[PDB]
RNA sequence: CAAGCUUGAGUCUCGUAGAGGGGGGUAGAAUUCCAGGUGUAGCGGUGAAAUGCGUAGAGAUCUGGAGGAAUACCGGUGGCGAAGGCGGCCCCCUGGACGAAGACUGACGCUCAGGUGCGAAAGCGUGGGGAGCAAACAGGAUUAGAUACCCUGGUAGUCCACGCCGUAAACGAUGUCGACUUGGAGGUUGUGCCCUUGAGGCGUGGCUUCCGGAGCUAACGCGUUAAGUCGACCGCCUGGGGA
RNA sequence: UUAUUAAAAACACAGCACUGUGCAAACACGAAAGUGGACGUAUACGGUGUGACGCCUGCCCGGUGCCGGAAGGUUAAUUG
């Protein structure tokens, strides 16, 4: 998974706080950072389908959390779906 | 950095080549930023069985800390090392300071 | 990349073509370049000797490097180009010292790779070292059968030839051919593997996509007349006789090496 | 099962020791065990059938 | 605590003919004996222990 | 609709166990084959035989080599995985689960037609590889016959890379999620307490095996891992054949 | 493709298979030198049969051929 470094870091700079590891942006973030990483993994090892699962399970686990995002303060998620470059 | 343990079995004729092996290790470990956690020559030892028709090889053992490039080429240079006939590296959890058994017997 | 063409066409149908996009696009070094004029299959006398040999594309010669005696100076790959004398592909190299020359492309070879010849280069593809300086069980390409003489072994597409074993003064080697064979330890090997694997892969798809590599039609014997071939004639398709080449020679099956002169290197025949 | 028969024995209790001996080490059960086939299914059945019936 | 270097400790908890002991046999928990298994046969790869009684 | 809350659901910290997955390397035992030494008339196989191998020197034994496949002991109604499945050792990448004490978000949840993905073995396509085993096949037996069981061989296949296939008694013949309801003996994996007496005792979680109480069931049996008492959603059934 | 009575179902063909060939390659033209094969090197080259693709390609090694075997029998020049 994401190093300590790298998990303190994105949750400093999309937190409300240091100790803020629960926000929605801070999950959201994380899950992204992960997804991001795993690219490169699943580049090279196409025949993974058991980790591949766990990829799939974070990306839903995002989508829903951008789901309740949008549902319930859009101006928030319109700064993350930009700061973190979704929206396909 | 991560830890390693590496013990590597040398041609029994070339028991003398060992000091500048070890000698020419820690130069490639330390010179990456790498420490040297425990460094061991048990000397000759009886195999237990015969390895490439042959008896009594001559055992290093070394507790390293360092990259995974110098790991690698340290694994690539014991490969291609015609002296070396078996070798084995291994990750430990923690640095290991203390005295192996084979050492600590005596 | 191994790309099979829509059926736009009869004879597009079948046309499976080999694409490698790191290929050079472009001239190919000129002052490597000579006249590589087309024989038709005829010998000094005029007579065809080698029959299906005829037409084709007009090639130019590539000066290629098969011995690689440019020991201890660097190289560095520029590209990869293609060759129409050969099915590999070749790279153009270049030395520290400001020299460009033709080599083999191996496999995994690309721009910017480093390279360097000597008994004391690295153990890495398209480094040159003599066997003796090889690993046994490695697998390697371009070898010569004397030293300094050349690479002559595995240097088609995607060949390669491992090294088994070593004592004394001599090496045993396995060719592609399954054929084991003793070359001395002082002849000269490329690590790795030639490049462009996948070569076998390719379909013509069309009579004449031969034509366009020099290739005329081949006749079959038992189509012929008797005084033409020994399959001779007979009133509808009649064969009885057993298969011969045109100078009545048994084919299918007949061993025709005879060379008592290198029976020595030859450990065990190929099967 | 190695035996060396040590000085001071007599020839019929060493070969009961080399008895003993190999079939402590299990090798004719092993031998009889490898000569046919046994299906992963009718391994895995057998295996479990012996826990079972070690219950008692 | 189990370490492949340890053959003293090793050649206890396998039999005469250099094959691993049961668990039912020396009464060890099933993770000690799974360490005890790893450590044997690293120490066979090391050929400071034999395979078998044979070589 | 608006604002809340933390108990459901998630995030972070520190650790734990594991044949979870993908890639590369390597080790030993054994089978087969090749070459050689010793050695001589049998070997192999079966209920018994014969086909088969063997005086051109087999089988046995010893030495060296080649190649492929699978990993004895550990090993266990043991462990991991959604399922299919996963078993030498080492390294690289990687998913999930659990536990301790806290902090954080604040219903973000459950189920899911259509949809998508994974999916044993056999099978198919391309390129390799091929020791053992072995559909088809051949021969020897048995038999009234024997297109079989048994024997001697043996091709595809089994193995690898990449695609396809999408089926199994794919089973717990038991959909997923949540709550409540007497017990006993174990296994495995965390964690806490105590002159730690001890490989100790006492708690507290996760998964797991057997027995059994009420209850339920046509009965068999299930029984806190329910087939008991309920709630949400989905799939499915409507006599046997035809099918 | 039968110039000048036959244009076709014949020949070729991409594809497939077998087989030979380790490079001074096999093979071919050459009393020879040499040359072609090829400034190529088994993913290459020659020969033979078949003839895109799809589904496939069963049984027979007695005859003939080819390959392997080397014990034995027979057997040339030579030897005398």
């Amino acid at each position: 998974s994401l190093s300590t470094e790298a998990t303190a870091k994105i949750v400093s700079e999309f937190g409300r706080d240091a100790n803020d590891t629960g926000s929605t942006e801070v999950q959201v973030a994380l899950l992204t950072a992960q997804i991001n990483h795993l690219q490169g993994h699943f580049a090279e090892h196409k025949k993974d389908h058991h980790s591949r699962r766990g990829l799939l399970r974070m990306v839903s686990q995002r989508r829903k959390l951008l789901d309740y995002l949008k549902r319930k303060d859009v101006a928030r998620y319109t700064q993350l779906i930009e700061r973190l470059g979704l929206r396909r | 950095m991560r830890h390693y343990e590496i013990v590597f079995m040398v041609h029994p004729d070339q028991s003398e080549q060992v000091p500048g092996m070890i000698e020419r290790y820690t130069a490639a470990i330390t010179g990456a930023e790498g420490k040297i956690h425990r460094l061991e020559d048990w000397g000759r030892r009886q195999l237990a069985y015969p390895i490439n028709k042959l008896h009594k090889a001559h055992y290093v053992l070394m507790n390293v800390e360092a990259p995974q490039e110098v790991i690698d080429e340290l694994e690539t240079t014991f490969r291609f090392n015609d002296a070396v006939i078996r070798s084995m590296v291994m990750r430990t959890k923690h640095a290991v300071t203390e005295a192996s058994p084979m050492v600590k017997a005596k | 990349a191994v790309v099979k063409c829509k059926p736009t066409s009869p004879g597009r149908r079948h046309v499976v073509k080999v694409v490698n996009p790191e290929l050079h696009k472009g001239k190919p070094f000129a002052p490597l370049l000579e006249k590589n004029s087309k024989s038709g299959g005829r010998n000094n006398n005029g007579r065809i000797t080698t029959r299906h040999i005829g037409g084709g594309h007009k090639q130019a010669y590539r000066i290629v490097d098969f011995k690689r005696n440019k020991d201890g100076i660097p190289a560095v790959v520029e590209r990869l180009e293609y060759d129409p004398n050969r099915s590999a592909n070749i790279a153009l190299v270049l030395y520290k010292d400001g020299e460009r020359r033709y080599i083999l492309a191996p496999k995994g070879l690309k721009a910017g790779d480093q390279i360097q010849s000597g008994v004391d280069a690295a153990i890495k593809p398209g480094n040159t070292l003599p066997m003796r300086n090889i690993p046994v069980g490695s697998t390697v390409h371009n070898v010569e059968m004397k030293p300094g003489k050349g690479g002559q072994l595995a240097r088609s597409a995607g060949t390669y030839v491992q090294i088994v074993a070593r004592d004394g003064a001599y090496v045993t080697l396995r060719l592609r051919s399954g054929e084991m064979r003793k070359v001395e330890a002082d002849c000269r090997a490329t690590l790795g593997e030639v490049g462009n694997a996948e070569h076998m892969l390719r379909v013509l798809g069309k009579a004449g996509a031969a034509r366009w590599r020099g290739v005329r039609p081949t006749v079959r014997g038992t189509a012929m007349n008797p005084v033409d071939h020994p399959h001779g004639g007979g009133e509808g398709r009649n064969f009885g006789k057993h298969p011969v080449t045109p100078w009545g020679v048994q084919t299918k099956g007949k061993k025709t090496r005879s060379n008592k002169r290198t029976d020595k290197f030859i450990v065990r025949r190929r099967s | 099962p190695v035996i060396k028969v040590r000085e001071n024995e007599p020839f019929d209790v060493a070969l009961r020791r080399f008895k003993r001996s190999c079939e402590k080490a299990g090798v004719l059960a092993e031998v009889r065990r490898r000569e046919f086939y046994e299906k992963p299914t009718t391994e895995r059945k057998r295996a479990k059938a012996s826990a079972v019936k070690r219950h008692a | 605590e189990i370490d492949y270097k340890d053959i003293a400790t090793l050649k206890n908890y396998i039999t005469e003919s250099g094959k691993i002991v049961p668990s039912r046999i020396t009464g060890t928990r099933a993770k000690y004996q799974r360490q005890l298994a790893r450590a044997i046969k690293r120490a066979r790869y090391l050929s400071l222990l034999p395979y078998t009684d044979r070589h």
